[PDB]
């Protein structure tokens, strides 16, 4: 039962507009690749964009509280 | 070679000069200073700037085309 | 009479930097000669102290360098002043060759050619310099480049193995480079003295390209102090790098000890060669690329025969001013390209900048000159 | 008091390249120190990331 | 695989120009090295004495070195014993031959942490983000449950397990040790291992700017004063007739 | 080194192959033993210097790679030291 500032901050950050759209495009592709078989368009890219938008905002807010 | 006294021939030209301990080192430094620099900039922008923005445009484009060429949609 | 004038030693000094008639005219672009001199002794001075500790065997190559920055007192500023001094040296070098081209200073055949030799020399000097700490980039940059000579017909092989001291970039190859990187700056300095000897025959050129015999001033106190101030600026630049952004111009990859089987994906030479690297790979030929890369620097020696204007300086010629900066910009493109992977846009744009560089020098500037003459009824 | 300052400074210490030098060397002494105080004091004020750590871990 | 994502810019307390390192944060980071990485990561260029002026005290430093057995020189029999560990000792640890890293893991070399921050691209930022941004595979690619997944890593797929939440701990005056708060520290320590001079130079840098901020104008005025004579010279041409 | 000098190529190999060396590490970070090539030197007796000492009593039997050039009187001194071995005169006892 620990305090994980990363997870606390990730939640509110992972929410925001930019991230929704990328997570949206992610799930879109997720299911696209899930509902196909013998496909190789492998859904890696959409994850990264989501991380960028998320992690950029993760940096601005994080350390501010970190002890 | 070289040396003063043997450089070249000159006649009829007077030169008035002043001891540095008598004048100021920065007369109207900003007063006349800035106007001049603008003037010099103006005098040269059209010759210096254009190739640089041309590079700049080719730089940002070339960069975008690189990044956007490494993703795929259909096919 | 006056000792400064007649003592067999001082005469030199006096006629070199005290009484020497100089144009009242010369501007900041003329400071680079003295800064190049300062860069030289600085590389010699810090470089020496670095050699009192650096050991030249693969086993301790990297290690000794680390030993320097951590254990050796202030070995770190020394190490960084050295590294950054090399870059400062190239900035001034390129600025110097810039001033010469813009202002027509190259009409001094001998002075200028000695300068081309100064260029290749400081260049050859620095290529070897960076192989020393035996970093990934060192070994690899050392491998990529050396091999280039393997394109020379019937002899490239034998030659490359000969300067290698084996069949690869081995132990022989590191000590060798240490030795040459030590002796080259001394020869540089003597050749720079002949640069000055020949330069002193005519005196300096000036911004207008018009003869200034009619308005000469003594080098001291004017250009001793204008030279002092501009050295302080070079110290600012230099110190800003070592004391704030020491690795900014350096690859992080050279901080990883060499490994002959590894081979990084990244693989580029030091910033001061990128333009030439670009030009080289823009050609899908072993011999072509290398030949073209050579022609890329050795063309500084073609410049005087391509002079076409009835005026020496470019100060009063706008078609040429435009072409000049296009040349600068085109090198900046070449730098940029050379720092990028050989893929997508970059290939063809890199091949364009190449042809351009050559068109701009070998044809566009000479032609602009003829037109500017025609426009003046000359 | 103001003109006579630069003046007296010239009078008693500047003509003779002797004193002129005697002063810059003597002036370099005091300066080197006073600069290192203020400079370090400045480096400290913008930081306080080491040294007051000592008051904690030891004192024996 | 052949596509990548670059680290964000975390507001380190030494990212600033004239900004010293947090030494309290270098300790925690050291501790992070001693238990976790020290069994997989070499740090050959740092020694126990190096820590003295930095974090710990003289005595503190000794005891830390004395908690391992080294291998001092041979004696009379041409031997090799083992020793408590001095101060002159470095941190050469894990495996003897390189391949012993390999055999232990599967190929895979856990590169030495003496020079990491300076040797990746993105300093502490890349390491911190690789340590912290550990995540789960999207789709269409399976690893080998050996080659764990990482977005902040070239090929997004490679080798190291996330030992960053597995929590150890020992902060004398105490601090919670989350994944993140333990990462800043190993990174804040990894900077200093790659550049122990960090703080000293920035002090000189401050002096360098202060000095140059005094010398520069001063030399200018000196040069202005001597050129005075040429700047104000007036010409007149008086030809005959 | 012996090849162009005394023996032949093949002869030289076999002579080296009559000892077990210690070639490089492999995969496990190990150290095995090898027949001996040609690239091998003659590093033999004792590892640490003092192992010469422990074996004998102090006393280092100096390397013979440079002996003739390192004594004074070349082969003459070594030859005479080897050959002129003799019995103690009087008044001094050794330590056998
Ligand atoms: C080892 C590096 C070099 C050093 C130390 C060096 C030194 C100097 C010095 C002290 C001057 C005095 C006047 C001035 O700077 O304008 C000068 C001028 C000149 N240098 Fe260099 N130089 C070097 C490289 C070059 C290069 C690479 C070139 C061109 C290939 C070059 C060609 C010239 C020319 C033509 C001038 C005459 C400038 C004028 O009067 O406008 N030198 N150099
Ligand atoms: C004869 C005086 C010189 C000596 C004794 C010298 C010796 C050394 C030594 C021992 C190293 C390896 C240690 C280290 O990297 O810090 C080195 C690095 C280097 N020096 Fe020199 N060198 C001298 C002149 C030069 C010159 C003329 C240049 C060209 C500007 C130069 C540019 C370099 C470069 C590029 C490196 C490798 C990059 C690095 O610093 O990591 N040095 N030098
Ligand atoms: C806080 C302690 C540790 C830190 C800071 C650390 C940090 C790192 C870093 C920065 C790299 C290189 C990343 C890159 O190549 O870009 C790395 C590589 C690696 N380390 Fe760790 N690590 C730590 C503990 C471990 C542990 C416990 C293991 C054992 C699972 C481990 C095994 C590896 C391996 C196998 C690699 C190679 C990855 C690969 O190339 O496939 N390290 N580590």
């Amino acid at each position: 039962e620990l305090v994980d500032p990363l997870t606390t901050v990730r939640e509110q950050c992972e929410q925001l507009e930019k991230c929704v759209k990328a997570r949206e495009r992610l799930e879109l592709c997720d299911e696209r690749v899930s509902s196909r078989s013998q496909t190789e368009e492998d859904c890696t890219e959409e994850l990264l964009d989501f991380l960028h938008a998320r992690d950029h905002c993760v940096a601005h807010k994080l350390f501010n509280s970190l002890k | 070679g070289r040396q003063f006294g043997h450089l070249t021939r000159v006649r009829h030209v007077i030169t008035y000069s002043l001891s540095p301990f008598e004048q100021r080192a920065f007369p109207h430094y900003f007063s006349k200073g800035i106007p001049n620099v603008l003037r010099r900039t103006r005098a040269c922008i059209l010759r210096v700037a254009p190739p640089f923005v041309a590079f700049y445009l080719v730089y940002t484009w070339g960069t975008q085309e690189f990044e956007k060429s490494k993703r795929k949609n259909p096919a | 009479t006056n000792i400064r004038k007649s003592h067999p030693l001082m005469k030199i000094v006096n006629n070199a930097f005290i009484d020497l008639p100089a144009p009242s005219n010369i501007s900041s672009w003329w400071n680079f000669g003295s800064l190049l001199g300062i860069c030289l002794i600085l590389q010699i001075l810090t470089g020496l102290f670095l050699a009192m500790h650096y050991t030249s065997d693969t086993t301790t190559a990297f290690s000794s360098v680390t030993h320097i920055c951590r254990d050796v007192n202030y070995g770190w500023i020394i190490r960084y002043m050295h590294a950054n001094g090399a870059s400062m040296f190239f900035i001034c070098l390129y600025m110097h060759v810039g001033r010469g081209l813009y202002y027509g200073s190259y009409t001094f055949l001998e002075t200028w050619n000695i300068g081309v030799i100064l260029l290749l020399t400081v260049m050859a000097t620095a290529f070897m310099g960076y192989v020393l700490p035996w970093g990934q980039m060192s070994f690899w940059g050392a491998t990529v480049i050396t091999n280039l000579l393997s394109a020379i017909p019937y002899i490239g092989t034998n030659l490359v193995e000969w300067i290698w001291g084996g069949f690869s970039v081995d132990k022989a190859t590191l000590t060798r480079f240490f030795a040459f990187h030590f002796i080259l700056p001394f020869i540089i300095m003597a050749i720079a003295m002949v640069h000055l000897l020949f330069l002193h025959e005519t005196g300096s050129n000036n911004p207008t390209g018009i003869s200034s015999d009619v308005d000469k001033i003594p080098f001291h106190p004017y250009y001793t102090i204008k030279d002092i101030l501009g050295a302080l600026l070079l110290i600012l630049a230099l110190m800003l790098l070592v004391l704030f952004a020491p690795d900014l111009l350096g690859d992080p990859d050279n901080y990883t000890p060499a490994n002959p089987l590894n081979t990084p994906p990244h693989i580029k030479p030091e910033w001061y060669f990128l333009f030439a690297y670009a030009i080289l790979r823009s050609i899908p030929n072993k011999l072509g690329g290398v030949l073209a890369l050579a022609f890329s620097i050795l063309i500084l020696a073609l410049i005087p025969l391509l002079h076409t204007s009835k005026q020496r300086s470019m100060m009063f010629r706008p078609l040429s001013q435009c072409l000049f900066w296009a040349l600068v910009a085109d090198l900046l493109t070449l730098t940029w390209i050379g720092g990028q992977p050989v893929e997508h846009p970059y290939i063809t744009i890199g091949q364009l900048a190449s042809v351009l560089y050559f068109l701009l020098i070998l044809v566009l500037m000479p032609t602009a000159g003829t037109i500017e003459n025609k426009l003046l009824k000359w | 008091v103001a003109p006579t300052l630069t003046a007296r400074l010239y009078s008693l210490l500047f003509r003779r390249t002797s004193t002129f030098a005697l002063t810059i060397v003597v002036g370099a002494l005091f300066f080197e120190r006073a600069f290192d105080q203020g400079a370090d004091a400045i480096y400290e004020h913008i930081n306080e990331g080491k040294l007051w750590k000592h008051i904690k871990h030891k004192y024996e | 695989s052949d596509l990548e994502l670059h680290p964000p810019s975390y507001p380190w307390s030494h990212r600033g120009l004239l900004s010293s390192l947090d030494h309290t944060s270098i300790r925690r980071g050291f501790q992070v090295y001693k238990q976790v990485c020290s069994s997989c990561h070499s740090m050959d260029y740092v020694a126990y004495r190096h820590l003295v002026g930095v974090c710990y005290t003289e005595d503190e430093a000794k005891a830390l070195a004395e908690e391992v057995e080294v291998q001092d020189g041979p004696n009379e029999d041409g031997e090799m014993f083992m020793r408590p560990g001095k101060l002159s000792d470095y941190f050469p640890k894990p495996y003897p031959n390189p391949e012993a890293a390999r055999a232990a893991n599967n190929g895979a070399l856990p590169p030495d942490l003496s020079y990491i921050v300076r040797a990746r691209h993105g300093g502490e930022d890349y390491v911190f983000s690789l340590l912290t941004g550990y995540c789960e595979p999207p789709t269409g690619v399976s690893l080998r449950e050996g080659l764990y997944f990482n977005p902040y890593f070239p090929g997004q797929a490679i080798g190291m397990a996330p030992p960053i939440y597995n929590e150890v701990l020992e902060f004398d005056d105490g601090t919670p040790a989350t994944m993140s708060q333990v990462a800043k520290d190993v990174c804040t320590f990894l900077r200093w291992a790659a550049e122990p001079e960090h703080d000293h130079r920035k002090r000189m840098g401050l002096k360098m700017l202060l000095m140059m901020g005094l010398l520069l104008p001063l030399v200018y005025a000196m040069k202005r004063h001597k050129w005075s004579v040429l700047k104000s010279r007036k010409l007149a041409y008086r030809p005959p007739k």
